[PDB]
C-alpha cells in the first residue's frame, strides 16, 4: 500500500523507493508497527528483510545489510550501510592498510586493452629501427 | 666489437678443459641481457627476476670489459 | 623498404597509428563508460549533508567532536594513483600540485600524514617519499567504500586520534567531460556544513540514540560516498584523456609516413637513378 | 661521404672536422659537426681522465640523450624515466654551453665572443658534470661565456 | 587468394538472375567479416554487429572454402 513517498537510498546510488502505506519490521528500538502517519523521527536498523505494505498493497520483505533509516515528518526514505562497516576490520585491515603501507600493498587494472596494449608498448614501441632513420 | 653479429666456426674447442669448461654462459645474456634489454621496450615492464637477468645480464654485462689495450692472462 | 627500410619501418609506423586508434576506440568507450558510472555515487552522501545541516539547526545545539578533525600535530594527507595507465598526466598536475602543496606544509612546517591509494601515487610518494601511514593501491574502476574500510578506520585512527589536524585530499576528476579536474583538498577540516543546520529541524525527529555517533560514522558516510563520486570522476577524467592521448598516438606516425614516403619515394627514384646508372655501365 | 674526396679523405688526415648544417640546424654558433672529429692527440694518459674521462661521458651521454631521441620522439617523452630528463636536461644546458662566445664571432656574428681556457672547461666540465648551478639556462649555456660567464649569465641569466 | 585485390573486367556482367541478381553482396560484406573482425583484438567487445557479422561473416567465410579438384553446380 501506497502512503508517504517510501524510498531507499545508498551511498553509490540510491537503494530503492516507493510510497509505502505500512513498513513492516521492528526497529532497531524494537518492534515497528508498520504504518502512515509516524512523527518526524529518526531511526536505524540492522540488516534483513522488511515485508512492507508499498504502493498498491504491494508488502514485500526485503534483506538489509545493516542501515539507518528514519522520517522527517511525513517524508520517508531509506538507507542501508552498504555493510556494517566492519569492528576492527577496517581498524584490522587499518593495519594492514599500515602493514600495505609497512609491507607495500599494491593493486592495478589489467585491462586486455591495458594488457595486450602494453604488448604493443615493448612490442609496438620495440621494433622501430628507423628510430635511426630521421636527421637534421 | 659487435658479438653474436661476430662469429667464427673454430669456437672455444680451443678453449682448454676449464676454459672449455667455463666458457658457456656468452650468448646468454647476449640473450638475457639484451633480452632484459628488451623490457624497456614498454616502459616500466621490469620483473625482479628479469632485474636478475639484468644482473646477471646487465650486472654481468657490466663485468666484461676489454681496454684501449688489453693483454689477457 | 625504402630500400629494405623505410618501408618497412614505415608500415610499422601503420601498425602504430592503427594501434594507437584502436586504443582512441578502446579509451573512448572506457571514457564513455567512465564517467557514464563515473556519476553514480553521490545520493546517500548527498542525503547525509542534507539532513545532517536540517537537523543540526536544532540538533547543532549539542556536540561536535570532529569539529577539529584530528587535532593538530599532522595536517594529514591523502593519495590516490593509478591501477592503469593510457589517461592522462595526473601524475604531473595532480602529483605536482602535491607536492606543491607539500611545500606549503614545509611552508607551515607541522607535520603531516598522507596514505597511498592506488599503484602510481603509491609509488610517487613512494618514490617522492613522504609519509604514508596506510598505502592503498589500483583498485581498478571499482571503487569500493567496504574495501576503503581498511583504509577508512586505517586513518580514522588519528584523526580521530586527533593526530592529523587537517588533512590533504587529492582526488582527479573529469572537470568537463573534457575538462579534467584533479583535485586536492584541505582534508580534516571540520568539513563543517551548518546549511540545513540553519532551519531547526521542523520535524522534531525523534532521535533514538543521540547525534554524536551517527557524526563520526555517518560522517565517514557522508565524506566516503563523496570519496567514491570524486574518485569516479577521476576515473571520467581517466579514461576521457585516456581516449584524448590513444587518439593522438595514433596521430604521430603519419609525418614518418612522409619521410620513408621520402626513402621509397625518393630512394625509389634512388634505386631508379643507379638502375639508369649501371644499366649504362654494364651496358657501357 | 663515399666521395673519395670525403671518403679517401678519411685515410690522410691526423684529425677530421666537419662544417655542417648539424650545429647551424642547431643554429650554434659553430654550425658544424664535431660529433665524429678524432684528435688522435688526446691520450687517456695525456688527455689524464680529465679530458679522458670527461670525454668518456661525452660519448655515453651523446649515445644518451641520443638513444632518448627515439621513443621520445615516439610517445612524446612522458614514458620516460626523470633521468632522461635529467640526460637531456645537461644536453639543452651542457650541450648549449659547448656553444660559446669566440672573438671572431665579432665578425659574422657581429658581437665579438669570448676566448676560452682550457682548465676552465674541466671546471665547468665538472660544473654541469654536477649539473652544478643546474640552474643556468640552456640559453645562457648557449653561446655560453665560460662557466663563470655562462654563470654570470645564470646569475643574469 | 587477395579478395577482390582480384579485379576482374567482367564479373557478374555475365552473372545472371540468381547470379547477378540472386547472388549480389559478396565482397563488401567480405570486407566486412574482416572489417569487422578488424578491430576486435586490441578495441574489444565487437557487439554482434561484428559477431553477428564478422563472424557470420567468418561462418559463411568458411563456407567459401573450396578444395583444390573442386567444382562448383
Amino acid at each position: 500500500a501506497m502512503t508517504y513517498h517510501l524510498d531507499v537510498v545508498s551511498a553509490e546510488q540510491q537503494m530503492f523507493s516507493g510510497l509505502v502505506e505500512k513498513i513492516q519490521v521492528t526497529g532497531s528500538e524494537g518492534e515497528l508497527g508498520i504504518y502512515p502517519g509516524h512523527a518526524p523521527l529518526l531511526t536505524a536498523i540492522k540488516p534483513g528483510m522488511i515485508r512492507i505494505v508499498k504502493q498498491h498493497g504491494h508488502e514485500e520483505f526485503i534483506y538489509l545489510s545493516g542501515g539507518i533509516l528514519e522520517v522527517q515528518p511525513g517524508n520517508v526514505t531509506v538507507l542501508a550501510d552498504t555493510a556494517i562497516r566492519g569492528q576492527d576490520l577496517d581498524e584490522a585491515r587499518a593495519m594492514e592498510a599500515k602493514r600495505k603501507a609497512e609491507e607495500h600493498i599494491s593493486s592495478s587494472h589489467g585491462d586486455v586493452d591495458y594488457a595486450q596494449a602494453s604488448a604493443e608498448l615493448a612490442k609496438a614501441i620495440a621494433q622501430l629501427r628507423v628510430i635511426e632513420l630521421t636527421k637534421k | 666489437v659487435n658479438p653474436g653479429i661476430s662469429v667464427s666456426r673454430v669456437g672455444g674447442a680451443a678453449q682448454t678443459k676449464i676454459m672449455k669448461k667455463l666458457s658457456g654462459g656468452i650468448r646468454t645474456a647476449l640473450a638475457q641481457y639484451r633480452e632484459l634489454a628488451a623490457f624497456s621496450q614498454f616502459a616500466s615492464d621490469l620483473d625482479d627476476a628479469t632485474r636478475n637477468q639484468l644482473d646477471h645480464g646487465q650486472k654481468v654485462t657490466e663485468l666484461l670489459k676489454q681496454k684501449q689495450y688489453a693483454p689477457m692472462s | 623498404a625504402g630500400a629494405k627500410d623505410i618501408r618497412s619501418k614505415i608500415a610499422s609506423v601503420q601498425n602504430t597509428q592503427k594501434i594507437t586508434k584502436a586504443m582512441e576506440m578502446v579509451a573512448a568507450s572506457k571514457m564513455r563508460k567512465s564517467q557514464d558510472r563515473m556519476a553514480a555515487s553521490r545520493p546517500y552522501a548527498e542525503t547525509m549533508r542534507k539532513v545532517i545541516g536540517h537537523l543540526a539547526h536544532g540538533n547543532l545545539e549539542y556536540k561536535h567532536p570532529y569539529l577539529e578533525d584530528r587535532d593538530v600535530k599532522r595536517v594529514g594527507y591523502l593519495v590516490v594513483s593509478t591501477d592503469r595507465g593510457l589517461a592522462g598526466g595526473l601524475n604531473i598536475n595532480l602529483f605536482k600540485k602535491l607536492l606543491a602543496e607539500m611545500k606549503t606544509w614545509t611552508d607551515k612546517g607541522v607535520q603531516a600524514d598522507l596514505a597511498m591509494i592506488g599503484s602510481k601515487g603509491v609509488s610517487f610518494f613512494n618514490s617522492v617519499g613522504g609519509n604514508v601511514v596506510a598505502q592503498v593501491t589500483g583498485m581498478g574502476d571499482n571503487p569500493s567504500l567496504s574495501e576503503l574500510i581498511g583504509p577508512v578506520k586505517v586513518m580514522l585512527q588519528a584523526y580521530d586520534e586527533g593526530r592529523l589536524d587537517k588533512l590533504y585530499i587529492v582526488s582527479n576528476k573529469f572537470i568537463n567531460t573534457m575538462s579534467q579536474v584533479p583535485t586536492i583538498s584541505q582534508l580534516l577540516p571540520l568539513p563543517a556544513s551548518d546549511d540545513d543546520d540553519l532551519k531547526h529541524k521542523s520535524w522534531d525527529y525523534l532521535y533514538e540514540p543521540d547525534p554524536k555517533a551517527l557524526l563520526d560514522t555517518l560522517l565517514r558516510r557522508y565524506v566516503e560516498s563523496q570519496v567514491y563520486q570524486g574518485v569516479v570522476e577521476n576515473l571520467a577524467s581517466e579514461q576521457a584523456a585516456r581516449m584524448v592521448a590513444m587518439k593522438a598516438a595514433t596521430d604521430n606516425g603519419g609525418s614518418l609516413i612522409k619521410e620513408l614516403q621520402l626513402v621509397y619515394n625518393k630512394a625509389r627514384q634512388a634505386s631508379i637513378t643507379q638502375e639508369l646508372t649501371e644499366i649504362v655501365s654494364g651496358a657501357a | 661521404l663515399t666521395d673519395p674526396s670525403p671518403a679517401t679523405t678519411f685515410a690522410h688526415l691526423d684529425a677530421t672536422v666537419v662544417l655542417s648544417r648539424q650545429i647551424a640546424s642547431l643554429g650554434i654558433y659553430p654550425a658544424v659537426d664535431p660529433l665524429d672529429s678524432t684528435s688522435r692527440q688526446l691520450d687517456p694518459l695525456v688527455v689524464g681522465q680529465e679530458h679522458y674521462d670527461t670525454a668518456r661521458g661525452v660519448q655515453s651521454i651523446l649515445q644518451r640523450y641520443q638513444e632518448l631521441k627515439d621513443i621520445i620522439a615516439i610517445l612524446g617523452m612522458d614514458e620516460l624515466s626523470e633521468e632522461d630528463k635529467l640526460v637531456v636536461a645537461r644536453a639543452r644546458k651542457i650541450q648549449r654551453f659547448l656553444s660559446q662566445p669566440f672573438f671572431v664571432a665579432e665578425v659574422f656574428t657581429g658581437s665579438p665572443g669570448k676566448y676560452v681556457s682550457l682548465k676552465d672547461t674541466i671546471r665547468g666540465f665538472k660544473g654541469i658534470m654536477e649539473g652544478e648551478y643546474d640552474h643556468l639556462p640552456e640559453q645562457a649555456f648557449y653561446m655560453v661565456g665560460s662557466i663563470e660567464e655562462a654563470v654570470e649569465k645564470a646569475k643574469k641569466l
